[PDB]
């Protein structure tokens, strides 16, 4: 039916997260 | 009614993003700009203008990319798409600069719109319009800065480029060239971006330091009512604490608000103001003074003669990489040095 | 109920569209050998 | 490498993951 | 490095410091699921 | 007794300035360095701030004004040691060394911190929230920062701040030159807490004297339509939300003053507690990013980007600086 | 209307895991063909100089610049 | 020199004293709520 | 023992997993909590016990 | 229970302050944040491991707790050399594997343990007002912390020794046989200035006074824990304080602020507890270095030496002001008058000159993201030295404990006055004062 939304707030932050460390890791390289 | 008065109709409807008449004028320039800026940033290089790279694409971070200014060879063209530079050549229109007084024109028309969206929007709602007041130092500043100062200079090229770098070298270029930390128009504007920090700051805490109790909770943030028509901190208490703390206190709420409205927005004015004098190069360079007691006496040395070796030093080392059109060759021994005074 | 495609969405849109081609973009430089 | 970005991502879902099955379980979260 | 047994468990030490730090976003996760009440 | 009125008087909230514990040590710390300042200022002889002795004039009587004058900081000779009057052979030697520098900046980081204990003081007697002294802790920090972190980290309080305006504007550009402060986040965020205390402020001054509830008429000011002490509130705030939602949208617009008030108070003096940490950890040589020499084309030549500009006007700042 | 509301249903997310990896893989393949280095005239890692002099192609003329850059990307 | 120090260290401490022993005649007690 | 010390580390990395995911969300959830509690304290004692092996293990490459 | 806005008064944020009258969840949340301290350290201790070339200096490879354990001597040997490699893994192990105990016990207590311990048990069960309890609780943590200063006797005089950075040809792993146990320098280290040439407790520059010290502070809190589970707060000590848990966490918060810059100074300026063979040179040692090997070379070819303010012969130019540096590659060379030309030039070591040259070199002069030398230098070098690191983190991390000790010393005193929720509308107490003016 609906998906909570701490699971879309929480999946929204690892997303965001990772495009951030890659980035960095892209700044590393 | 007639169709003026259908479309003023549906231009102020509530909705979640007010358009109103100024709506027109703002969201497609407001979004040309910072669309501009990202796109330049991300893909536009600066390597004909400059010789610089200034953007993700050539490997850049978020501190070093900028939309850089055109070259100096441009002067103040517009560089219009299809103006004679460009000719309708896109990408010989971001080789060359367009980029930049694409971004410049559409913000400046922006930040007209978004002044005239702050009188509509105080119009509709009721209220006096002291935001938009507020807002015309920001105004002044972009528009002493990014126009009136290339302006005044030989062409766009010394304008600040859109960068958080470019910004910073748009800094060490003030202090190297104009003195600017020297000029008092300048020092007003610290003084009014400091003392806004400051009552910010201030007036925050002690708001939040004289409240009244009006719930049990601890965290008290939930015992505000937005419809209430009480007060809901004591400003006799605040009175009394600055009063006793640092010897004066405001006693009128209406005068403090004004007075938090008129400091920073008289600091940005007073410091466009003096930018408008740096276009012309009108500099608070040195003190006369001084500088014959300096020619006069070589043991003479104050902070200010150490400041002018300072940036004697920062035009001789920048002036080769910061302005290559000039091809300025400065060999070694003409560089000035500590250790060669 | 609720419409679709309103001003909001149009806002929304235009400022989230190009942000995911942009960032597939910078995300694709990162893989560029400098 | 794979392997550390693997582990990485183990243990970040693995956090949410304890989270999510006291959410199901209607637990003392 | 690591003592010579002890040699498929690198990528494991590798991403061991940095767990406590998820601890702080955990709690924020478990006050996200009771909707910070 | 004597010493009960005496702590009765110095914890009276009848006084006119309070007092305080703080205060009784405050007060000639404060008066200390005040006085020393002002004829430093004005009659000090030139300091050898180097030791190449090669003084630096500062006051206004050896040829300065206002804009160029300061108060030199004490000697590279003197470094990190204790110089009062007493340690000095003699007055002239001890106004040479730059004594002045380190009897005001000590006297006055004393006081400054006895400052922020009498807010906490007063607070405490009026049967206030006790929280203003935290928001001085960030200029605290900053004053700290530039007269003792600094000079600590350097190994000489000659690396301190000068007295003086035209003695600051070269603490900064030698700092940059040294440090490259303007790449260094914790600056930036301190230029974010104050370019947004300076917007917030304008903002919500605009803000609440937009929405001011009519009281008066135009022939006379407006802030005579507010009382002092009354119990009603001056202006509308239901409007000046109403105005700044429909400016940007609904949920950017804060309903409740007290976490308005909590985001004005906490915006600059997080920003000023950055930039504070940010001079005190350049304290120790861990300095701003360095981007020289970032972008590098197939054949190695490097292609220069922005921040190799503001590396070579770094170069030139340190060059000019030394010797 | 709530923005909550659209984003826990179902629809939103089937429409979206459709058109959201769509348009990041329509940025990366247009950095990755190298269309991008055409299209904004950004030179690749090979081509900011010429076969053996260094010289920075700055423009100096405003009405014929572009015949300069058009000189310039001639000679590589 | 050392007249102006034994000066200075007397003022000193008589402050420092009349700080320490201030904030030990029950500060907590002069509030004007509770005590 | 290469092989041995191996599979034992790896069996205290998969426990170690096992209790870090499972202790709490059975302390937390008291339904049928028996069940639990002598789940939590076979898998205490089986992970002391590894990790007793794995240091004498480590001891015998 | 407590576990909402409306039952305890605080938010979410503040959600921590819902465990202040809830004592076995309160012991859960600190159990559990102990395991975390010690997983950081033994997975951080593991990690620097992976990375660590034993043959390349440590301070050149961005290590902290590597050099931890080589200052108290498990793994090293004459000049600083990495000889085994296994006690760094043996105390990263069982700090894991211990962690991994303290979070077991703190989820359980968290979660599953009685929410309050005063039902359950007279011992454990704690009032924040019963002084009596606070003080014996107090007396035990006091012993503990008595217990662990002599455990780093125990190390230093029965165990192996300690690394001597001052011990001849270049510092080695001594056993510490004759601790100073005389109260006149303990105290006088203690009664030293803080300023410049005497540096207070952070100028100890030999460890026969630091493992005194030690035994010292280690007596004096076993008898004060004995003391205080003995005794009761007298009249002046219950008048003066506030007795409550936000208090009680001030007062540590600003003990610890203190602490935070001491250590801050002590890994910046001292070279004797934190050994320049594992930090890295200090700012000072890395200046005189320069020096030194400027001299020597100059000599190989009196341009580098001056007078000082009290009369001693010193390096010259800006490394005059760190004339007050003391390093066990530079005392051989320092006579009564201070450096003697005639040492510098025929009794000199080639370990002394190895060690100038490589301190030259790493000097602790970085950028934020970890490149060397000063700012206006090509991104070449990938060094930034921990002595630099440490000192700005737990510079950081002491200024914000200040600001947590003010925040949490003004809302305890607040509380307890109790007007920490705000003014009264109906008895306002500026109101019954009379007007200033
Ligand atoms: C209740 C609190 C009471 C406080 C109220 C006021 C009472 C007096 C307090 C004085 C404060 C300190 C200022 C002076 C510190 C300084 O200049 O000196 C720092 C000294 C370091 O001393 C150095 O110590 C060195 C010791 O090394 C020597 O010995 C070593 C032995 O290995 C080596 O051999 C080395 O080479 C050799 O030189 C040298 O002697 C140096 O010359 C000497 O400068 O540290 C030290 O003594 C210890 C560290 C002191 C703390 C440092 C300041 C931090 C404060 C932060 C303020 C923020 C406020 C925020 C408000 C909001
Ligand atoms: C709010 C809307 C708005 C506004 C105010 C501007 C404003 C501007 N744009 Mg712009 N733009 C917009 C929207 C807007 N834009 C949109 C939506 C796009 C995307 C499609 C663009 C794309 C764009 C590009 C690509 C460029 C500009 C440029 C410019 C600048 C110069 C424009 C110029 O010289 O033409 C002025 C033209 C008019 C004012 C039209 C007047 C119409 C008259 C009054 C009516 C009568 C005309 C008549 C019927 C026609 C007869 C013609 C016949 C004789 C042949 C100027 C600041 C240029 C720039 O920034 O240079 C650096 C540029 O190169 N714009
Ligand atoms: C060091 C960090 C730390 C620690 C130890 C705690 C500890 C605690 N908090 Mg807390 N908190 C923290 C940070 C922390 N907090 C932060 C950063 C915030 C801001 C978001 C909050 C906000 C907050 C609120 C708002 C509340 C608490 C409450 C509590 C207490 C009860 C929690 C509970 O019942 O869990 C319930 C949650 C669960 C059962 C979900 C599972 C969580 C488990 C423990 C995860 C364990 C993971 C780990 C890897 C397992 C290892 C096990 C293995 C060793 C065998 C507990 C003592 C509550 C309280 O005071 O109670 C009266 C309360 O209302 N906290
Ligand atoms: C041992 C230290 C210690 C302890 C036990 C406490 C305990 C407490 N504090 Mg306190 N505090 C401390 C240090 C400490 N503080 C310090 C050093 C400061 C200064 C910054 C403060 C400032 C402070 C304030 C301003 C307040 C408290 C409050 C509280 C109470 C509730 C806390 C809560 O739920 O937080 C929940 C935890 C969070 C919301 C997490 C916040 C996240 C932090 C700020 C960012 C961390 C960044 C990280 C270090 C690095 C980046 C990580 C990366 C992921 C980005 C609780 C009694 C509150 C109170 O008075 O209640 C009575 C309150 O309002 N504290
Ligand atoms: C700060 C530390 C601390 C404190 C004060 C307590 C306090 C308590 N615990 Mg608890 N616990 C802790 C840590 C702590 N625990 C840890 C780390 C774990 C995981 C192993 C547990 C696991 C645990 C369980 C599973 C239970 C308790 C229970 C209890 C309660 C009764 C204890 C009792 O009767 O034992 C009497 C005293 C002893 C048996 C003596 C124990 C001596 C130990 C084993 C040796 C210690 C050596 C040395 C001093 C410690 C050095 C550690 C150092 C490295 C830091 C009491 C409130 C019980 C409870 O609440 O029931 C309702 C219960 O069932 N605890
Ligand atoms: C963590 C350590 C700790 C803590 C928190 C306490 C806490 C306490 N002790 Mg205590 N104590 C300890 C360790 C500790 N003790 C140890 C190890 C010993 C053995 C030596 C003692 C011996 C002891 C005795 C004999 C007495 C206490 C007392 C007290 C109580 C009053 C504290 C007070 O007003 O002192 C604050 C200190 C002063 C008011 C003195 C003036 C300090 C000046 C102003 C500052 C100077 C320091 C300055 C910052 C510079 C630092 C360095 C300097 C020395 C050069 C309080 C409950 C008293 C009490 O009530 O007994 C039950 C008491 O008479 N303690
Ligand atoms: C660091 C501390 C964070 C700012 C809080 C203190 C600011 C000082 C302003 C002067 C006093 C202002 C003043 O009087 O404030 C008072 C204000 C309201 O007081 P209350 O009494 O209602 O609540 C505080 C306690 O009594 C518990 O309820 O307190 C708060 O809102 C505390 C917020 C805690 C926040 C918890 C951590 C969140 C940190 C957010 C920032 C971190 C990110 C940084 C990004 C780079
Ligand atoms: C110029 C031009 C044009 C225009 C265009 C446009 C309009 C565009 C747009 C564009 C866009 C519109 C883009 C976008 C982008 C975006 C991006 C690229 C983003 C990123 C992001 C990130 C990175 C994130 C961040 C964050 C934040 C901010 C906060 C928190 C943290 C984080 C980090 C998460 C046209 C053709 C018309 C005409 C001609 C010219
Ligand atoms: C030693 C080791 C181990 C252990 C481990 C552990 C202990 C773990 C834990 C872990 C954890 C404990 C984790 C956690 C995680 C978490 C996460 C990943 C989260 C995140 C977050 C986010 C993303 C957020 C979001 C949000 C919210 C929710 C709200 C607001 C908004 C935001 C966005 C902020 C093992 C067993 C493996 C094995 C052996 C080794
Ligand atoms: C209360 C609570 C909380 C917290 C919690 C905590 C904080 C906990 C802790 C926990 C912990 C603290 C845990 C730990 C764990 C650990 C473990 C489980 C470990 C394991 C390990 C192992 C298994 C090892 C292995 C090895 C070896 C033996 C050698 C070398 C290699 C390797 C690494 C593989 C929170 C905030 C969330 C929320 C609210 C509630
Ligand atoms: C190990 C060592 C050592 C030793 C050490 C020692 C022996 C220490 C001790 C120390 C000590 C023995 C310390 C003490 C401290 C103290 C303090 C820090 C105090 C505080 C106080 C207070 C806080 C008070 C307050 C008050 C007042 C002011 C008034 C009234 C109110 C009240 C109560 C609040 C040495 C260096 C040789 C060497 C190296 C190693
Ligand atoms: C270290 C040990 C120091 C203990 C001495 C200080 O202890 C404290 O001293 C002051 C004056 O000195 C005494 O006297 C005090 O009484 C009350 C305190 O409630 C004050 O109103 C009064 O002004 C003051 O004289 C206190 O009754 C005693 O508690
Ligand atoms: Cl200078
Ligand atoms: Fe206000």
């Amino acid at each position: 039916g609906r998906i909570p939304l701490w699971i879309v707030a929480t999946v929204a932050g690892m997303g965001v997260i990772v495009i951030v460390g890659l980035f960095f890791y892209g700044a590393y390289a | 009614r007639g169709w003026f008065d259908i479309l003023d109709d549906w231009l102020k409807r509530d909705r979640f993003v007010f358009v109103g008449w100024s709506g027109i004028l703002l969201f497609p320039c407001a979004y040309l700009a910072l669309g501009g800026w990202l796109t330049g940033t991300t893909f536009v290089t600066s390597w004909y203008t400059h010789g610089l790279a200034s953007s993700y694409l050539e490997g850049c971070n978020f501190l070093t990319v900028a939309v850089s200014t055109p070259a100096n060879s441009m002067g103040h063209s517009l560089l219009l798409l299809w103006g004679p530079e460009a000719q309708g050549d896109f990408t010989r229109w971001c080789q060359l600069g367009g980029l930049w007084t694409f971004i410049a024109l559409h913000g400046a028309f922006g930040l007209i719109g978004f002044m005239l969206r702050q009188f509509e929007i105080a119009r509709l709602v009721g209220v006096r319009p002291y935001n938009a007041i507020a807002f015309s130092a920001p105004i002044a500043v972009f528009v002493s800065v990014f126009l009136i100062y290339p302006l005044g200079q030989s062409s766009w090229f010394f304008a600040p480029s859109f960068g958080v770098a470019a910004i910073f070298r748009f800094l060490l270029f003030f202090q190297g060239f104009h003195n600017w930390t020297l000029n008092p128009f300048h020092m007003m504007g610290v003084a009014g971006v400091l003392g806004g920090a400051l009552l910010c700051a201030i007036h925050g805490a002690t708001v939040e330091n004289t409240l009244f109790q009006d719930g049990e909770g601890a965290s008290t943030f939930r015992a505000f009512n937005p419809t209430q028509a009480e007060e809901t901190y004591s400003m006799v208490t605040a009175n009394r604490f600055w009063s006793q703390i640092f010897g004066i206190a405001f006693s009128n709420k209406r005068w403090l608000h004004f007075f938090m409205l008129f400091v920073p927005v008289t600091g940005l004015w007073m410091s466009a103001i003096g930018v408008v004098g740096l276009a012309l190069n009108l500099r608070s360079y040195d003190f006369i003074s001084q500088e014959i007691r300096a020619a006069e006496d070589p043991e003479f040395e104050t902070f200010y003669t150490k400041n002018l070796l300072l940036n004697e030093g920062i035009r001789a080392w920048m002036a080769p990489q910061d302005q290559p059109h000039e091809n300025f060759v400065f060999p070694e021994e003409v560089l000035p040095r500590g250790n060669a005074l | 109920s609720y419409p679709i495609f309103t001003v909001r969405w149009v806002a929304v849109h235009t400022l989230a569209v190009p942000t995911i081609f942009f960032l597939g973009a910078i995300a694709a430089m990162q893989f560029i050998q400098r | 490498v794979i392997a550390q970005l693997t582990m990485i991502a183990m243990i970040g879902i693995a956090g949410p993951m304890i989270i999510f099955l006291l959410a199901v379980r209607r637990g003392n979260l | 490095k690591l003592p010579e047994a002890y040699a498929i468990f690198d990528p494991l030490v590798d991403v061991l410091p940095v767990i406590p730090v998820l601890f702080l976003a955990l709690a924020f996760v478990w006050q996200a699921a009771v909707g910070f009440r | 007794n004597l010493w009960e009125r005496f702590c009765n008087w110095v914890t009276s909230t009848d006084n006119r300035l309070y007092v305080g514990w703080f205060g009784v040590i405050m007060i000639p710390t404060l008066l200390a360095a005040t006085i020393c300042f002002v004829i430093a200022f004005i009659a000090a002889p030139p300091v050898d701030i180097d030791g190449i002795r090669e003084p630096v004039s500062g006051s206004l009587l050896y040829g300065n004004n206002i804009i160029t004058g300061a108060v030199v900081p004490s000697s590279n000779a003197i470094g990190l040691h204790f110089y009062p009057i007493w340690e000095a052979a003699s007055l002239d030697e001890w106004l040479y060394n730059g004594g002045p520098y380190q009897l005001i900046i000590f006297h006055f980081l004393l006081g400054a911190s006895c400052y922020m204990g009498r807010q906490w003081e007063l607070s405490y007697r009026l049967g206030m929230r006790p929280w203003i002294c935290v928001a001085y802790s960030a200029p605290l920090a900053s004053a700290f920062a530039v007269f003792l972190i600094y000079p600590i980290g350097q190994g000489s309080f000659s690396d301190g701040m000068p007295l003086g305006i035209s003695g600051t504007f070269n603490f900064m550009i030698v700092f940059q030159a040294e440090h490259n402060i303007l790449m260094h986040p914790f600056h930036q965020l301190g230029v974010a807490g104050v370019f947004g205390g300076a917007l917030f402020c304008a903002m919500h001054g605009s803000l609440v004297t937009s929405s001011l509830i009519r009281e008066t008429t135009e022939t006379e000011s407006a802030n005579y339509g507010y009382k002092f002490g009354q119990e009603e509130e001056t202006y509308n705030i239901v409007a000046a939300h109403g105005y700044f939602g429909r400016l940007i949208f609904q949920y950017a617009s804060f309903n409740n003053s007290r976490s308005l008030h909590f985001f004005l108070a906490a915006w600059p003096v997080v920003g000023v507690w950055f930039t504070a940490l940010g001079i005190s950890t350049m304290a120790f040589n861990l300095n701003g990013f360095n981007f020289n020499h970032s972008v590098i084309d197939a054949k190695g030549n490097v292609i220069n980007t922005w921040a190799d500009i503001i590396n070579r006007a770094n170069l030139g700042m340190e060059v000019m600086h030394e010797r | 209307r709530p923005f909550s509301d659209i984003i826990t249903s179902v629809r939103y997310w089937v429409i979206h895991s459709i058109t959201i990896p769509a348009l990041f893989i329509a940025g990366w393949l247009f950095v990755s063909t190298g269309l991008a280095y055409d299209v904004f005239g950004t030179p690749r890692p090979d081509s900011y100089y010429a076969q053996e002099q260094r010289s920075i192609p700055l423009v100096t003329d405003r009405f014929e610049a572009k015949q300069q850059v058009e000189t310039f990307l001639e000679q590589l | 020199m050392e007249t102006l120090k034994i000066t200075v260290y007397i003022v000193v401490t008589f402050f420092v004293l009349l700080f320490v022993f201030g904030f030990l005649s029950g500060d907590p007690a002069r509030n004007p709520k509770r005590k | 023992m290469t092989i041995l010390f191996q599979l034992a580390l790896a069996a205290l990395v998969i426990l170690s997993f096992v209790m870090v995911i499972g202790v709490p969300v059975a302390y937390a959830s008291p339904q049928d909590w028996d069940r639990s509690k002598q789940l939590i304290f076979l898998g205490s004692g089986l992970w002391i016990a590894l990790v007793l092996v794995v240091g004498v293990l480590n001891f015998f490459v | 229970t407590n576990r909402d806005q409306e039952s305890s008064g605080f938010a979410w944020w503040a959600g921590n302050a819902r465990l202040i009258n809830l004592s076995g969840k309160l012991l859960g949340a600190h159990v559990a944040h102990a395991g975390l301290i010690v997983f950081w350290a033994g997975a951080m201790t593991l990690f620097e491991l992976a990375h660590f070339i034993p043959e390349k200096p440590m301070y050149e490879q961005g290590l902290i707790l590597i050099p931890h354990i080589a200052t108290l001597g498990w793994g090293v040997g004459p000049g600083g050399e990495v000889v085994d490699t296994f006690p760094f893994f043996v105390v990263g192990v069982v700090h894991l594997i211990s962690s991994a105990v303290l979070g077991f016990g703190g989820v359980y207590h968290a979660i599953r343990g009685p929410e309050t311990l005063e039902e359950y048990s007279s011992f454990f069960g704690y009032d924040w007002k019963d002084k009596n309890k606070m003080t014996t609780i107090l007396g035990f943590h006091l012993i503990v912390l008595g217990i662990g200063a002599l455990l780093l006797v125990a190390k230093a005089m029965f165990f192996g020794g300690l690394y001597d950075t001052w011990a001849p040809g270049g510092g080695d792993v001594r056993v510490i046989t004759n601790p100073t146990l005389d109260p006149r320098v303990i105290f006088g280290y203690l009664l030293k200035s803080p300023f410049g040439g005497e540096g207070w407790i952070v100028s100890v520059n030999n460890l026969e006074d630091v493992v005194g010290g030690h035994i010292w502070i280690g007596l004096i809190c076993i008898a004060g824990g004995i003391w205080h589970i003995l005794t009761t707060p007298f009249g002046w000590a219950r008048r003066a304080f506030i007795w409550s848990g936000e208090a009680y966490l001030s007062y540590s918060l600003g003990a610890l602020s203190m602490m935070g810059f001491i250590a801050t100074c002590f890994v910046w300026f001292n070279n004797t507890v934190y050994p320049s063979e594992f930090y890295g040179p200090t700012g000072p040692e890395a200046s005189q270095a320069q020096a030194m090997t400027f001299l020597i070379r100059d000599q190989k070819l009196g341009k580098y030496l001056m007078r000082s303010p009290t009369g001693e012969i010193i390096f010259g130019g800006e490394t005059m002001r760190f004339w007050d540096f003391r390093g066990p590659w530079l005392e051989p060379l320092r006579g009564p008058n201070g450096l003697d030309l005639n040492k510098i030039k025929n009794d000199i070591q080639p370990w002394q000159e190895r060690r100038a040259a490589e301190y030259m070199t790493h000097a602790p002069l970085g950028s934020l993201n970890s490149v060397g030398g000063v700012a206006t230098e090509i991104n070449s070098v990938n060094f930034v030295s921990p002595r630099s690191w440490l000192a700005t983190s737990h510079f950081v991390l002491a200024f914000f404990f200040l600001v947590g000790h003010l925040w949490h010393a003004g809302r305890a005193r607040a509380a307890a006055a109790g007007f920490e929720k705000g003014i009264d509308r109906e008895s306002e107490p500026v109101l019954s004062m009379p007007s200033l003016d």
